[PDB]
């Protein structure tokens, strides 16, 4: 979607743009922001030679699954709390891509409409 | 195929021809066989309910708007038999096909097989030097002066006569030759 | 190897949609001379044909069953 | 009563669709029985050499010895210096010729100023 | 309509003499006259054409720099190097969200 | 050479051309393994706009 | 797409007989991609080759 | 996609061998019954081409499918590869009632 | 292997077959030389039909100009036959 | 290299005191071991060339060429020996004369050190040529066959003579090595620009250059067998030849003076390719062939980088082998039914299988296959020209189509469909015809698997 | 009856595939593109008394 | 083997090939069966997708209109 059409067809104004975003500092609304922290170091991840788009924050559980499945060869029926793990690591990425986004769209409406209501306390 | 062609087609040739072409586009929108059967009917109806027209023109007019309604309604893939000058297989047994001549080539050695079928050869080639003649002169004597005017050829009428010009059809290669 | 076509006479429209066409046909007084030569395509093995849902489900009962039986075993073997 | 159906030149018109063989004249069966008369009469005089037991060979065709000559040999002595003919030499014989030519002229200019001003990416650039 | 009495009489003669040429097309019992171990496809076919590759890629191919290259095997957290015996540590006390 | 009768029995069956007579200047343009103007059921100028 | 063309299969059994759409004489003639380009292009590169080049 | 195209061409070409080289399916009758392990083997091969779950076909054009879903990308490019996902099954169904359902077409010599 | 060798026994029986079931055609009055238009009393369209119903049967056409001419059984057979390249 | 020159001149009496019967045995014999022994010219230093005395010399681009030509004697010796059986004695000893003098002068020809006995061997190879063609051609346009072939070259050698003789006054030597060492830039006058068209268009017309081609289908369909051999797989390769030794001397108006050149060679290329496939006559077809590979040659050697040359090398090669063996083809037809018209005889795969084996090796050849020489060839003379300028590859690109159109219209046209029913007189290929296929074919392949040998000097 | 030569055209093809699929450059990369499609030709021609086929 | 033409009837069967075609139907249908019960996931989907609406503005970190 509905967003889609939210932006193609009302006020894409207030409608967050998926190339240029975020808009706002990261620490504009939140008082503290913890920093996002890492598991897998570069010299792992360059020895286990995932990808450079398979290096993302869910590393190290790819990196577990992986060398269980070397280890588990002939039984390619053995690796599944691995590969669940890297998958819900994976949704638990794009949960908080949603909630950025979802940041995003808020704070656009929010900041424009108190903007535009101020601009109309300063009309009168 | 067979048959040596006229100079023109008559009406009824050419509303046969039509009834003919229709009835089998009409199958090829008409998959299944009773729905063909029902609208083949209502075709045949429709086709003899002007049968007894006296007018030649007004004939051949409605014939000309049965031919136009026609081309406007035929099916765009009708279905052909495979073997016909569009299917599937029309031409696909011609490379296999080798003419009588070549076997006058082959080495002695490849004549040593086979000596009773190349017997029977000789005695086919024997016939048909020995009948040439006597077709060219019943050709000369059944031609009109001034040349022939269709490509219908005559028979053999005398004794031992063969039809003229017999050699490359009875000789054909086959039509499933290898 | 020598084998003979089958009587001609067991041909019949009887109770084929053949049978349909010519009673559509007789309404308008009209007549269909061939049915006959059609009869043989639903006279005798062909009489009657799965429907698409039915072809699709083609093996569904032995493999349903293979499949309930499996999931027992497994539902009782677990009981180690 | 139906759309009608327009002949072009890659999609002629159907003979159950010509008017003029609707409408047909004795003159015109005359013309018909000529026309058969003078292909039986070809056809009678292939056959007789084809049929024929000696003959060993190929059987000439005066047709394509026509064809070919008139293809290869008989178009220069036909030929006139007309308007029609020199305006259609000149342009197929000329206008590709500088039209490449500026094409390629003009490529190489800005491909040769580009690199007098050193930014052309001619790294790794070792084979020519 | 139909054939007309020369055209029938002339397809009958063809007809037969056509039947003739068929007839004499076929072949007498005599007429080809000519005149005059379980496993062992495994071993032309596949054994004696791996002893010539592995020969020639051991002692030829492999006699020159960078003609056969393997990229390098995947190394993990806890892997054990087989030439220089080195351990590798493991990985950074997983934050355990069970 | 497509739109001769396939049913006819020319000399050359293949290029559909009987002995003797007169061949078409562009007959090498027409053998039929090429350039085709048979009649189609729709019309030119129908299947140009279509498919443009 | 399954129910669709089911529907459009069971209804080629009715004795029911219409002329066809210019959608179905477009998706059934590949969309007279082969009818056109098969010919013009041919016709006037070889048209071409004997007039022009050649002649 | 190999396997069961390959296979489907298999199968035409037993049909058309059994029906004396003919590929029409407009005289293609009844071999649901005639023909077993070919209708069979067909059904499958349709089956897995329109991505059935859990079929050689599903564990790539199914994941094609919600890839192309979840990606930032030509609108109309995901419209037609929708359309032309069910034009798939719409074709595959074609073959099935035409060529194996309903009473036979071919010539009577069986 | 393929097809069995096609005989003129059994294509002159798979004629009077078709010609049998044909409800304008009486069974025993029709006999193998028996012609369409004198003996059997039909029409042009008729013999169209025929015509179409022999290609059905046999799974091949035959040209206009060729099936115009043939009258009775027995010229449908011996066509079928010099078509088929069958002796005996 | 007088090692390969006086066996040839022994050829000459070897043949003139045979008997009656044995000339064909003798010459042939003779010719493959001189073949043989000019095989050891293809051991080429990487520096400088071979300096066997002050005449003569062997760089790196005339060995093969030598090769082709001591290797295409024997070749014109077995085509010929089909229809010239019933001539007599003496005028079989008098073609195979001329055959003979005219691989002499093409040897004496490639290894000249010196312009001016370049010329004139390159020049005397007119004579033999020409008598060939007007004493054993078969039809009444072999004279004017004859005239176009010798006027065309000559109008543009004469300039040629000229600018050599001038160039000898001006720097005191024709020597190549001299010419080389001793090279000066040409500046940008009216004056150096005649001398450049002088020294250019003699080789021009000899390769030839589009629009100064109409004298080669008159004479390669004209003359007998053998000279079609020799006139396309040799003879139009001294033009490149010439055109790659006095380039050396042309620099830097090469520069600009090559545009009229290569607009023509592309836009011809293109214009015989598209000839090609409206081609009534076999033999036209395969001339007009000859003509667009050639065309390529001309832009490869007017570019002037190592890559188009080493193209323009294997690209020469290879068409002389090609183009030979398929004039031998097309004469195999025409021999059996003494018309050259294409569609005549149709179908010939169910009559000649191996034949059309022959047909189908010698028209993919054609089409440039890969890994023919012929590809090698052709893809570094595209390369070359792609860095010229991005784009060639269009016009380059349209040729490669329309050659493989025409190259596969031949072959569909003579082998497949079905046999014309009237010809009754096609015998089984002999054993000759099948073992000079052979000759010509196997070669090819062969040199496919070391291809540094027909590379050139730019190596 | 060329059955024999149809499996050896099938093998052909077979290699021509393999040495597409398998290869390191680009010229070894055409040499095997250009191997298949020309095999392509010869099969899609098997009938090459056939004038469709060869078209 | 040998199979007879039949001529209008329904062609002969042996019983192999009935056997074989049941079979691997059977075969088909029990594998989709057994891996819809173990695999559901794959085609239900494994997580469940949240809605945005019901995200307060705590953690989400948007101001109260003031500021
Ligand atoms: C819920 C969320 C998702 C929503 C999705 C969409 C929701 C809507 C659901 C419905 C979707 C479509 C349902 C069916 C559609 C039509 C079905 C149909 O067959 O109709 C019959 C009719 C023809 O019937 P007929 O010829 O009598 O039948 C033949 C005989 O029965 C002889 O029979 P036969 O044996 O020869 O059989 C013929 C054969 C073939 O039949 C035909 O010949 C016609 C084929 C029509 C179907 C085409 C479908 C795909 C269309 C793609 C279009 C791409 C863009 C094209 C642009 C063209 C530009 C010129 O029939 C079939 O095999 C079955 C056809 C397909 C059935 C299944 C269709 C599935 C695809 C569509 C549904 C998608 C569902 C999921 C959507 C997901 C979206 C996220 O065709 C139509 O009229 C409808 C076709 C649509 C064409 C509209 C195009 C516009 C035309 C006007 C142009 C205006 C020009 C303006 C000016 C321009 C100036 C430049
Ligand atoms: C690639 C496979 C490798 C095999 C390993 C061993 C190969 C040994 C072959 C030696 C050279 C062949 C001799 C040429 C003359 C032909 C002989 C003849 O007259 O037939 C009578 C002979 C007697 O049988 P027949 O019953 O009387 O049949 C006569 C009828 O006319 C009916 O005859 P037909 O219907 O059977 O047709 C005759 C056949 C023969 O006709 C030919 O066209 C064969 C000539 C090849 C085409 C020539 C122009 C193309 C340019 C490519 C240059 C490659 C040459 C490399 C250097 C080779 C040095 C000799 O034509 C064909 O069947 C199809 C031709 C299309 C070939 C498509 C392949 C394109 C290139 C593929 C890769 C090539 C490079 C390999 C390495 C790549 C990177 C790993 O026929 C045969 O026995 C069959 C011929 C064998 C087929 C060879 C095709 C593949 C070989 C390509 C070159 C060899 C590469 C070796 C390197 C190892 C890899
Ligand atoms: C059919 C195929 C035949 C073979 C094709 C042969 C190709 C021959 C073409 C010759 C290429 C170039 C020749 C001369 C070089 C430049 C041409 C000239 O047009 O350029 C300008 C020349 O300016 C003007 O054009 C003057 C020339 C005008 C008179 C020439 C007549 C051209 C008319 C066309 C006749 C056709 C010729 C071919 C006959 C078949 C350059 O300006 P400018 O800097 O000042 O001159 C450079 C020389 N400088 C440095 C010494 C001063
Ligand atoms: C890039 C440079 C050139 C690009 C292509 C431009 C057009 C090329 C013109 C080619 C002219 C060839 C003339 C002679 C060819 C041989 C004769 C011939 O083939 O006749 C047609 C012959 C027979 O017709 P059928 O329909 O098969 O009938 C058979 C049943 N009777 O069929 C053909 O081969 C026709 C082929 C011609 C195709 C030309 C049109 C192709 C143009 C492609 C443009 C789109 C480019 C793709 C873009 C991709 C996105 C990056
Ligand atoms: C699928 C879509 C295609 C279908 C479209 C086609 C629609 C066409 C339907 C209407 C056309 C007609 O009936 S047009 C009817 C034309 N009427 C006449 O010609 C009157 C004179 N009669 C004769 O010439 C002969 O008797 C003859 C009748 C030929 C019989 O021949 P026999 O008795 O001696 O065998």
């Amino acid at each position: 979607g509905a967003h889609l059409a939210r932006r193609y067809l009302g006020d894409a104004s207030k409608e967050p743009d998926p190339l240029r975003m975020p808009t706002f500092p990261p620490d504009y609304g939140f008082p503290e922001r913890k920093e996002r922290e890492m598991v897998a170091t570069q010299q792992e991840m360059n020895d286990a030679q995932l990808m450079l788009q398979q290096r993302d924050y869910c590393a190290h559980y790819l990196i577990q699954l992986l060398k269980c499945k070397r280890d588990s060869f002939p039984n390619f029926l053995a690796c599944k709390h691995e590969q669940h793990d890297w998958d819900y690591c994976e949704h638990l990425d794009y949960v908080k891509r949603m909630k950025e986004f979802e940041r995003e769209r808020r704070l656009l409406q929010r900041k424009k409409r108190r903007e535009q209501r101020e601009a109309e306390m300063a009309r009168g | 195929a067979f048959s040596a062609p006229a100079a023109y087609l008559t009406h009824q040739q050419k509303v046969l021809r039509l009834y003919k072409r229709a009835l089998r586009h009409l199958e090829s929108w008409c998959v299944h066989r009773d729905k063909y059967r029902y609208f083949a009917c209502l075709m045949r109806a429709r086709f003899d309910e002007h049968k007894n027209e006296k007018d030649m023109v007004k004939a051949t007019q409605l014939l000309r708007q049965a031919e136009e309604e026609f081309w406007y309604g035929q099916h765009p893939q009708p279905y052909i038999f495979p073997e016909s000058p569009g299917g599937t297989s029309y031409e696909r047994y011609e490379c296999y096909k080798v003419p009588e001549w070549c076997l006058d080539d082959w080495h002695p050695s490849e004549k040593a097989m086979y000596p009773d079928y190349f017997a029977k050869r000789e005695q086919w080639k024997r016939l048909r030097r020995e009948s040439w003649e006597r077709e060219v002169k019943q050709l000369q004597e059944e031609t009109p002066p001034g040349g022939p005017r269709t490509e219908a050829l005559p028979p053999a009428r005398k004794e031992g006569d063969l039809p003229p010009l017999w050699w490359h059809i009875v000789t054909r290669p086959r039509e499933r030759p290898m | 190897s020598k084998m003979e076509l089958p009587d001609y006479k067991q041909w019949k429209i009887e109770g084929t949609p053949l049978e349909t066409v010519q009673e559509k046909l007789a309404a308008r007084g009209l007549r269909d001379p061939w049915g006959r030569n059609e009869a043989w395509r639903y006279s005798g093995g062909f009489a009657n044909n799965v429907s698409f849902v039915g072809a699709l489900l083609k093996g569904f009962k032995w493999g349903f069953a293979a499949f309930v039986v499996a999931v027992g075993a497994e539902y009782y073997l677990e009981s180690q | 009563s139906f759309p009608k159906y327009k002949p072009s030149r890659l999609a002629t018109l159907p003979a159950t669709l010509d008017p003029a063989e609707y409408d047909i004249s004795p003159e015109t069966r005359k013309a018909q029985a000529e026309r058969l008369a003078i292909r039986s009469r070809l056809k009678r005089e292939y056959l007789l050499q084809y049929n024929d037991p000696n003959r060993l060979g190929v059987i000439e065709d005066p047709a394509l010895i026509r064809w070919t000559y008139a293809r290869s040999a008989n178009i220069y002595p036909n030929f006139r210096p007309t308007p029609k003919t020199s305006l259609l030499g000149a342009l197929f014989g000329i206008g590709p010729l500088f039209f490449w030519y500026y094409v390629f002229k003009t490529d190489r200019d800005k491909k040769e100023k580009l690199i007098q001003e050193g930014k052309l990416d001619q790294t790794f650039n070792i084979s020519y | 309509s139909g054939y007309t009495p020369d055209e029938k009489l002339r397809l009958q003669q063809l007809r037969e003499l056509r039947r003739r040429w068929l007839k004499d097309q076929e072949l007498s019992p005599r007429e080809p006259v000519l005149p005059p171990r379980h496993s062992i496809f495994a071993v032309t076919h596949v054994l004696i054409p791996v002893w010539i590759i592995h020969y020639y890629l051991k002692y030829h191919v492999t006699a020159k720099p960078y003609t056969v290259v393997e990229r390098k095997p995947r190394i993990f957290p806890g892997d054990t190097i087989l030439e220089t015996g080195e351990v590798i540590p493991l990985m950074k006390e997983f934050p355990d969200q069970h | 050479q497509q739109e001769r009768d396939p049913w006819y029995d020319w000399d050359h069956p293949d290029l559909r051309l009987n002995w003797g007579e007169p061949i078409h200047w562009d007959l090498d343009m027409y053998i039929r393994n090429r350039v085709d103007t048979s009649p189609t059921p729709v019309s030119w100028n129908t299947m140009c706009k279509h498919l443009f | 797409g399954f129910m669709l063309a089911l529907e459009l299969n069971n209804t080629t059994y009715y004795l029911k007989f219409k002329y066809p759409s210019q959608t179905y004489k477009f998706s059934n003639m590949l969309g007279y991609y082969p009818s056109i380009m098969h010919r013009l292009p041919t016709y006037h590169n070889l048209s071409m080759s004997q007039k022009s080049a050649s002649s | 996609h190999a396997f069961f195209k390959a296979m489907l061409f298999m199968c035409s070409g037993s049909i058309i061998h059994s029906l004396n080289d003919e590929q029409d399916i407009r005289k293609m009758g009844g071999l649901y019954k005639a023909m077993p392990f070919t209708t069979t083997a067909l059904i499958i091969g349709s089956l897995a081409l329109t991505g059935m779950p859990y079929l050689t076909g599903f564990y790539s054009k199914d994941l094609i499918i919600e890839a192309v879903n979840m990606s930032y990308t030509n609108a109309w490019a995901l419209l037609m590869t929708l359309i032309a996902t069910s034009l798939t099954a719409a074709y595959s169904t074609r073959i099935i009632f035409f060529a194996f359902l309903g009473k036979p077409r071919f010539p009577p010599l069986v | 292997s393929d097809a069995p060798p096609l005989t003129l026994e059994a294509i002159k029986d798979r004629v009077l077959y078709v010609l049998k079931l044909y409800d304008k055609i009486d069974p025993e009055k029709l006999s193998v030389n028996s012609h369409f238009m004198k003996d059997l009393g039909l029409d042009s369209l008729d013999q169209v039909e025929i015509i179409m119903a022999m290609e059905d049967e046999f799974g091949f056409e035959i040209p206009d100009i060729d099936a115009e001419k043939l009258m009775c059984p027995q010229e449908i057979v011996d066509y079928i036959a010099d078509k088929k390249d069958v002796y005996e | 290299m007088l090692k390969i020159i006086i066996p040839t001149t022994m050829l000459l009496p070897m043949t003139w005191m045979s008997k009656h019967n044995m000339i064909w045995i003798n010459a042939t014999v003779h010719s493959l071991l001189i073949s043989l022994i000019s095989l050891s010219l293809l051991n080429q230093l990487g520096e400088n060339s071979l300096n066997f005395s002050l005449t003569f010399f062997s760089d790196s681009l005339s060995a093969p060429l030598l090769v082709l030509t001591t290797w295409l004697l024997p070749l014109m010796l077995m085509a010929s020996q089909s229809h010239l059986s019933k001539e007599t004695t003496t005028r079989k000893k008098l073609y195979i004369t001329m055959l003979i003098l005219l691989q002499l002068f093409l040897i004496m020809t490639f290894t000249a050190t010196e312009l001016i006995l370049f010329y004139i061997l390159f020049e005397a190879t007119l004579v033999p040529t020409l008598i060939i063609i007007t004493r054993w051609g078969n039809q009444t346009e072999r004279l004017n066959a004859g005239l176009y072939f010798l006027f065309y070259t000559l109008a543009g050698s004469l300039p040629l003579l000229v600018a050599l003789v001038y160039i000898q006054n001006t720097t005191g030597s024709l020597n190549f090595l001299i010419i080389h060492y001793w090279s000066h830039p040409l500046s940008n006058s009216w004056s150096n620009i005649f001398m450049w068209l002088a020294c250019i268009m003699a080789f021009m017309v000899k390769m030839p250059l589009y629009g100064l081609h109409l004298w080669l289908p008159k004479a390669h369909v004209e003359a007998p067998i053998a000279g079609s051999m020799v006139l396309a797989a040799v003879l139009l390769k001294l033009g490149g030849y010439g055109m790659m030794r006095i380039t050396t001397i042309l620099n830097p108006l090469t520069n600009y003076m090559a545009y009229p050149f290569l607009m023509l060679s592309m836009w011809g290329m293109i214009m015989t390719s598209s000839i090609c496939l409206r081609q009534t006559d076999l033999k036209s077809l395969i001339a007009y062939s000859s003509v667009s590979h050639m065309a390529l040659v001309i832009v490869a050697i007017m570019i002037q980088t190592p890559w188009s040359f080493m193209g323009a090398t294997a690209l020469m090669i290879a068409h002389g082998l090609t183009s030979s063996m398929l004039f031998c083809l097309a004469n195999t037809n025409y021999e059996r039914v003494h018309s050259r018209t294409m569609i005549l005889a149709r179908g010939l795969q169910t009559l000649l299988p191996l034949m059309a084996t022959w047909w189908l090796v010698a028209s993919l050849t054609n089409l440039a296959l890969p890994p023919s020489i012929n590809l090698i060839g052709e893809l570094f003379i595209i390369t070359a020209s792609f860095s010229w300028s991005n784009i060639t590859i269009i016009l380059m690109g349209m040729n490669m189509m329309i050659t493989a159109l025409y190259s596969l219209y031949m072959l569909i046209t003579t082998q497949r469909g079905k046999y014309t029913h009237h010809i009754n007189n096609i015998k089984p290929s002999f054993t000759r015809e099948n073992a000079l296929m052979a000759l010509h074919i196997l070669p090819l392949l062969l040199l496919t698997l070391n291809p540094k040998m027909i590379l050139g000097p730019l190596y | 009856p060329f059955i024999n030569r149809f499996f050896k055209y099938l093998l052909l093809f077979l290699i021509t595939m393999m040495i597409l699929v398998t290869a390191n450059n680009l010229f070894q990369l055409f040499i095997g593109w250009e191997g298949v499609g020309i095999m392509s030709f010869l099969l899609i021609g098997w009938w090459h008394g056939r004038t469709d086929a060869n078209t | 083997v040998h199979i007879e033409p039949r001529y209008r009837q329904f062609p002969q069967l042996t019983r192999s090939q009935l056997i074989q075609a049941e079979f691997f139907s059977a075969t088909m249908w029990f594998w989709i069966l057994w891996r819809f019960w173990h695999d559901s996931d794959a085609v239900l989907g494994h997580f469940p997708y949240p809605d945005p609406s019901q995200w307060t503005d705590e953690e989400l970190g948007i101001l109260p209109d003031d500021e």
